[PDB]
RNA sequence: GUCGACGUACUUCAUAGGAUCA
RNA sequence: AUUCAUAAUAACUUUUCGAAUCGCAUGGCCUUGUGCUGGCGAUGGUUCAUUCAAAUUUCUGCCCUAUCAACUUUCGAUGGUAGGAUAGUGGCCUACCAUGGUUUCAACGGGUAACGGGGAAUAAGGGUUCGAUUCCGGAGAGGGAGCCUGAGAAACGGCUACCACAUCCAAGGAAGGCAGCAGGCGCGCAAAUUACCCAAUCCUAAUUCAGGGAGGUAGUGACAAUAAAUAACGAUACAGUUGUAAUUGGAAUGAGUACAAUGUAAAUACCUUAACGAGGAACAAUUGGAGGGCAAGUCUGGUGCCAGCAGCCG
RNA sequence: UAUCUGGUUGAUCCUGCCAGUAGUCAUAUGCUUGUCUCAAAGAUUAAGCCAUGCAUGUCUAAGUAUAAGCAAUUUAUACAGUGAAACUGCGAAUGGCUCAUUAAAUCAGUUAUCGUUUAUUUGAUAGUUUACAUGGUAUAACUGUGGUAAUUCUAGA
C-alpha cells in the first residue's frame, strides 16, 4: 500500500475550561477579534505553547551552543518576519514574553480592519470570505490568514470584486435592469 | 488580451521535443482551450500545430492565471512516435481504438482458456452426437 | 433500519429493467431470512391464486 | 519466502535516491549487474528524477529502447540497470557525458565531464587472484575481471581502466598520504587524505582520513577509495570538493549567494 | 436442603471541633 | 591462519562441455569459379569472479508461574571413531563405544485474549501499557502426511492419500478449497461496489507494443485530521441611551443550477467562469443542562383561606 | 487528586470532614450532518463455511507455419508480409492476504562460511574431439474414425 500521509492536531482542550476568568478572556478575546468559536483561540494558544516551549528548551541550553545558536536564531527570523516580535527585541527572552493578543493581531481579519478597508472586524470577515480581499495579486478568503510584513503593504481589494474595478455585483445590475425595465 | 510565457524550457533531442512550463495570463476569462494554446506555442516555437501537446492545466486560486506543462516536437512524425495514445486521441491525431469491457475480455479468455487446440473438432463432434 | 440495502434501477428498455441490477436483486431475495412475526405465525391466512 | 524477491516498496527504497513517498507504492528494483542493489542508481532515477528528461517510466523506456544511453561505453536497454560509483553515463545526442560521484550530502549528483575524462574510469581491487591455467587476473569494485595485471596491484589499490579496451592504463597504491573518497557511511562522499590504517587480525581495519580543512574522522576500510595524490585527483571531482560543512557554515554562504 | 467453610462482588454504622451572638 | 588459488604425475567415467542455431547487410581478393575471405547483432555453452538470493551460524537480549525442583538418557539425551545421507558442517541417521549434558545466576513443566521489531499513548523524571493493522523478517493457505517439476516450492488460484465438510450424477462415476478483489452465511436484529482502468508506480514475458482485482480512479455510515459559510452596512418604529422588530433602503456572496473551458485513460469532483441563485434571507444548526409562570383542572395530607406532588387533560 | 458548588446548627466566622465536579484513549450506542483538502476500512481468541464472476500469462528483424487463415503478388517455384492452433523457452517460488502455531523458537543489533547451492545480470573464458551439415531410434497442432450423462476427460489410425 501507499505511504501514509502525516496529520496532526493543530489545536487542545485547555487543562481546566471552566475557570471563570479564562471564560472571560475567551469572550473578550473572541468579541475584539470577531472569532467564530472557541476553537480559533485554543488553535492560537497551542502555537503559542509550542513556540514558548521551544524558546524554553534553547534557552535552558548553554550559551553558544550550536544548536541554541542555529534553532533561535531561525525561531527569531520567523517570528520576526510574520511580525509578532519586533525587530529591536531579537532574543529568547522576549520570546516567552509573546502573547495570544500579538498573534491575533497578524490574522488578515484583524489586518482589513485596521487598514480601514473595513467598518468592524466582523465586516472584514465577511468581505474576506466573500473573495474581496487580495494579498499582492492573489484573492484570499482565509481570515486566519497570518499577514507578514512584506505583505501588510499589499492588502487590497481584490481587482475581480465590485469594489476593486470589476463590474456591479448580482444585486446592482439586478436592480439597475429592472429600473431600466 | 492573453499572454502565454515558456519557463524551464528544457531541449530534449533524446526524445526528439522541447519540454517546459506554460503560464498563461487570461485578465477577464476563465481560462484558455488548449486548442488556443497549441495553435500560440506552434506560432511562437514556428512549428506544426499538430506537433504541440499540452496538458496538466491547473487555474490558480482566485483565477487570473494558470500553470501547465508543454512540449514541442521536432516534426510531427516524431510527436506521433513519441507521443501517448490518449493524448493523440484528444488532439485528433490518432483514432479511439473500441475494446470490450476488462469483464468481457477476461471470461473471454477463460472461456477460450478452457478449450484446447482450434475446436472445430470438438464442434463436428458436438454436432454428430446430437 | 440503519444500513438497508437500497436498489438503483436506471432505466426501462423492452419494458425491462438493466439485467445487472436485477441479478442484484435476485440473488438478495434468494438469501434473504425472515423474522417471525407474532400475528403471522398464531392465525392462518391465504392468499387466493 | 519461496525465492528470489521482484518488487521493492518506496519506503523500503535507498534514502539517497530521493524519491517521492506519495508518487506511488512500488520503486525500481535495481537488476542484478555490476554494483550491489544498495550502493547503485538505476538508470531510470538517473534519467527521470535527476535529469528530468523523461517524464514518466515509459519515456525512460522509449529512451533507452533507441539506444541513447551507453554505461562504461556499452549501450544498455534495461530501464533498472545498477549504474553505481565510478560509472561513465554518456548520451550522444545530447552530446554529455557523466560520472556517477557522491556528493558531500551521501547522494549521486550530476556530474558532467569532457569526453577525455570519459574515456576511463577508475576501480577499486577488490581481488587478485590466479584463474584455471595460472592466469593471474583482478577482480574490481564493479565486477570487472582483467586479466594479466602488473604483479604490484594488490588489494585496495585503485586501477585505472581504459573503457574502449578495459585495459589496466595506470595503478595507485594504498599508503599515507594518499588521497580518498568515502564511498561508505555516514562520512560518505567525503574526500581527505590518508594518515594511518589501523590493522586489526581478524577484524576490520580502520583508517584514519584527514580533510583539506584539518577535520579528521575515522572509516572502516572497505568504504575507502583511493582517486590520487594529495591535491592531484585522477578525476574532476564535484562542487565543494568533498568538504563537509557545518549546518551554520551552510546558511552563512546560501545567505551569501542568495 | 431458606446446609457449613472458603473465594468473589457489594451494602451499612460509627464527624464534627473552637470563638462569638440569642 | 589452510590440505588455499594454481600447477604436475598415474589412471578412472552407463560421464559432461568444446555452436549441425537465427536476424540484417553484401564489403575485400583474385588464377572468373554460384571460388577464397568477411561486418553488426540475437540465442545457447564450460569454468572462475560479481550481482540478486538461499541455507546454516557466533555473542547478548523475551510476559505470568517455585503451592512447577530436579530434568534429559529403554524409542539420541552429551561426546568420540567410521560410515550413510545432504548443496554442504552437524546425532541429521546408522554401527560400536564411553556416561555424559541442563539447573535456585530458576533448568524442566504449565499459562498466554504470545507472530517479533521499527513504532503509539501517557508521564516532570523514573516507569506503565498498547503494537492483527501502510516498512522489515517469520509462519499458513480447512487439519495431518508425502511428493513431481524446476536455479529456487515440501507450492496448495500444483498433485496424491487420510480426517471433516460439501457440489453434479442417467448412481456407473466426476469435481473441491476466498487467511486474494468484489459479494454472501454464521440470528430472528442488519453497515463499502458482485463499479471503471492499466493513464501513473512498478512487476512478468520471446518482450517499447500483451498481461497485472499488484496498483490506481470513482462510489459508500461524521474512523482519524485541515480550513470554513449560515449574513454585513444603515434608517424608521416601539419599550424602560439601553433593549426589541415576520418594520424598512440598496449593496455583497456562495450552497445549488448551468453554456463553456480545464481537469481525467474516460468520467465525477476541485480551481476558473457566461446566465440564474436572498428578508421569514422558509436557501427554515444541532446536541445537552438549569430555571420559571399561567386554570372555574387533577391527586395526597392536615392546628381553617394552607403545603406537597405535579399540571399536553380546563 | 486540584479548582468550584453544596451539607455538616438557634444563627455568623475559623478549621476539619463528607458528596458532586478532571482527563485523553478504547468499546457500544443515540441525535445532527451544508462547503474545500485528506485519509482508513480487522476482531464471536469463528485460521468458522462459501453460490457467482475475476485475480498469470507471455513473440521480437532475430527458435518451429504448405492454417485447405487474411492481404498483398509476380520480391521473390524452397520460405520470405501479418498470423489463429500447437511444439519450444521463460514466468507461474514475485505480488496480495491472515496472525493459527511458536517463550532462546521467531525477531533486533552483531558475527561466520577456510562449511555450502546460486536461474538471471555484469567481466573474463574453450586451435587439442556426411561436415557445402546426420537420424526417427517422432510427435504436437492438423485430417479422419469414436466412447462417456458429465469435466481444462480423451482412445485408434
Ligand atoms: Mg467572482
Ligand atoms: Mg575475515
Ligand atoms: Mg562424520
Ligand atoms: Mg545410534
Ligand atoms: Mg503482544
Ligand atoms: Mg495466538
Ligand atoms: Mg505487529
Ligand atoms: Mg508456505
Ligand atoms: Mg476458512
Ligand atoms: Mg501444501
Ligand atoms: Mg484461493
Ligand atoms: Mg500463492
Ligand atoms: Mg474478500
Ligand atoms: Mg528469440
Ligand atoms: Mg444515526
Ligand atoms: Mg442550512
Ligand atoms: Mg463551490
Ligand atoms: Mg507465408
Ligand atoms: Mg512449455
Ligand atoms: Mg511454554
Ligand atoms: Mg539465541
Ligand atoms: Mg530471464
Ligand atoms: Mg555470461
Ligand atoms: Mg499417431
Amino acid at each position: 500500500p501507499r505511504a501514509p500521509r502525516t496529520y496532526s492536531k493543530t489545536y487542545s482542550t485547555p487543562k481546566r475550561p471552566y475557570e471563570s476568568s479564562r471564560l472571560d478572556a475567551e469572550l473578550k478575546l473572541a468579541g475584539e477579534f470577531g472569532l467564530k468559536n472557541k476553537k480559533e483561540i485554543y488553535r492560537i494558544s497551542f502555537q503559542l505553547s509550542k513556540i514558548r516551549r521551544a524558546a524554553r528548551d534553547l534557552l535552558t541550553r548553554d550559551e553558544k551552543d550550536p544548536k541554541r545558536l542555529f534553532e533561535g536564531n531561525a525561531l527569531i527570523r520567523r517570528l520576526v518576519r510574520v511580525g509578532v516580535l519586533s525587530e529591536d527585541k531579537k532574543k529568547l527572552d522576549y520570546v516567552l514574553a509573546l502573547k495570544v493578543e500579538d498573534f491575533l493581531e497578524r490574522r488578515l481579519q484583524t489586518q482589513v480592519y485596521k487598514l480601514g478597508l473595513a467598518k468592524s472586524v466582523h465586516h472584514a470577515r465577511v468581505l474576506i470570505t466573500q473573495r474581496h480581499i487580495a494579498v499582492g495579486k492573489q484573492i484570499v478568503n482565509i481570515p486566519s490568514f497570518m499577514v507578514r510584513l512584506d505583505s501588510e503593504k499589499h492588502i487590497d481589494f481584490a481587482p475581480t470584486s465590485p469594489f476593486g474595478g470589476a463590474r456591479p455585483g448580482r444585486v446592482a445590475r439586478r436592480n439597475a435592469a429592472r429600473k431600466a425595465e | 488580451a492573453v499572454t502565454i510565457r515558456t519557463r524551464k524550457v528544457i531541449s530534449n533531442p533524446l526524445l526528439a521535443r522541447k519540454q517546459f512550463v506554460v503560464d498563461v495570463l487570461h485578465p477577464n476569462r476563465a481560462n484558455v482551450s488548449k486548442d488556443e494554446l497549441r495553435e500560440k506555442l506552434a506560432e511562437v516555437y514556428k512549428a506544426e500545430k499538430d506537433a504541440v501537446s499540452v496538458f496538466g492545466f491547473r487555474t490558480q486560486f482566485g483565477g487570473g492565471k494558470s500553470v501547465g506543462f508543454g512540449l514541442v516536437y521536432n516534426s510531427v512524425a516524431e510527436a506521433k512516435k513519441f507521443e501517448p495514445t490518449y493524448r493523440l486521441v484528444r488532439y485528433g491525431l490518432a483514432e479511439k481504438v473500441e475494446k470490450a469491457s476488462r469483464q468481457q475480455r477476461k471470461q473471454k479468455k477463460n472461456r477460450d482458456k478452457k478449450i484446447f487446440g482450434t475446436g472445430k473438432r470438438l464442434a463436428k463432434k458436438v454436432a454428430r452426437r446430437n | 433500519y440503519q444500513g438497508a440495502k437500497l436498489f438503483y434501477l436506471s432505466g426501462v428498455i423492452n419494458g425491462r429493467y438493466p439485467d445487472r441490477e436485477i441479478l442484484n436483486l435476485s440473488r438478495f431475495i434468494s438469501v434473504m431470512k425472515f423474522r417471525p412475526l407474532k400475528w403471522r405465525n398464531e392465525h392462518p391466512y391465504m392468499l387466493a391464486d | 519466502a519461496r525465492g528470489p524477491k521482484k518488487h521493492l516498496k518506496r519506503l523500503a527504497a535507498p534514502h539517497h535516491w530521493l524519491l517521492d513517498k506519495l508518487s506511488g507504492c512500488y520503486a525500481p528494483r535495481p537488476s542484478a549487474g555490476p554494483h550491489k542493489l544498495r550502493e547503485s542508481l538505476p538508470l531510470i532515477v538517473f534519467l527521470r528524477n535527476r535529469l528530468k528528461y523523461a517524464l514518466n517510466g515509459r519515456e525512460v523506456k522509449a529512451i533507452l529502447m533507441q539506444r541513447h544511453v551507453k554505461v562504461d561505453g556499452k549501450v544498455r536497454t534495461d530501464t533498472t540497470y545498477p549504474a553505481g560509483f565510478m560509472d561513465v553515463i554518456t548520451l550522444d545526442a545530447t552530446n554529455e557525458n557523466f560520472r556517477l560521484v557522491y556528493d558531500v550530502k551521501g547522494r549521486f549528483a550530476v556530474h558532467r565531464i569532457t569526453d577525455e575524462e570519459a574515456s576511463y574510469k577508475l576501480g577499486k581491487v577488490k581481488k587478485v587472484q590466479l584463474g584455471k591455467k595460472g592466469v593471474p587476473y583482478v577482480v574490481t569494485h564493479d565486477g570487472r575481471t582483467i586479466r594479466y595485471p602488473d604483479p604490484n596491484i594488490k588489494v585496495n589499490d585503485t586501477v585505472k581502466i581504459d573503457l574502449a579496451s578495459g585495459k589496466i592504463t595506470d595503478f595507485i597504491k594504498f599508503d599515507a598520504g594518499k588521497l580518498v573518497y568515502v564511498t561508505g557511511g555516514r562520512n560518505l562522499g567525503r574526500i581527505g587524505t590518508i594518515v594511518h590504517k589501523e590493522r586489526h587480525d581478524g577484524g576490520f581495519d580502520l583508517v584514519h582520513i584527514k580533510d583539506s580543512l584539518d577535520n579528521t574522522f575515522v572509516t572502516r576500510l572497505n568504504n575507502v577509495f583511493v582517486i590520487g595524490e594529495q591535491g592531484k585527483p585522477y578525476i574532476s571531482l564535484p562542487k565543494g570538493k568533498g568538504i563537509k560543512l557545518s549546518i551554520a557554515e551552510e546558511r552563512d554562504r546560501r545567505r551569501a549567494q542568495q
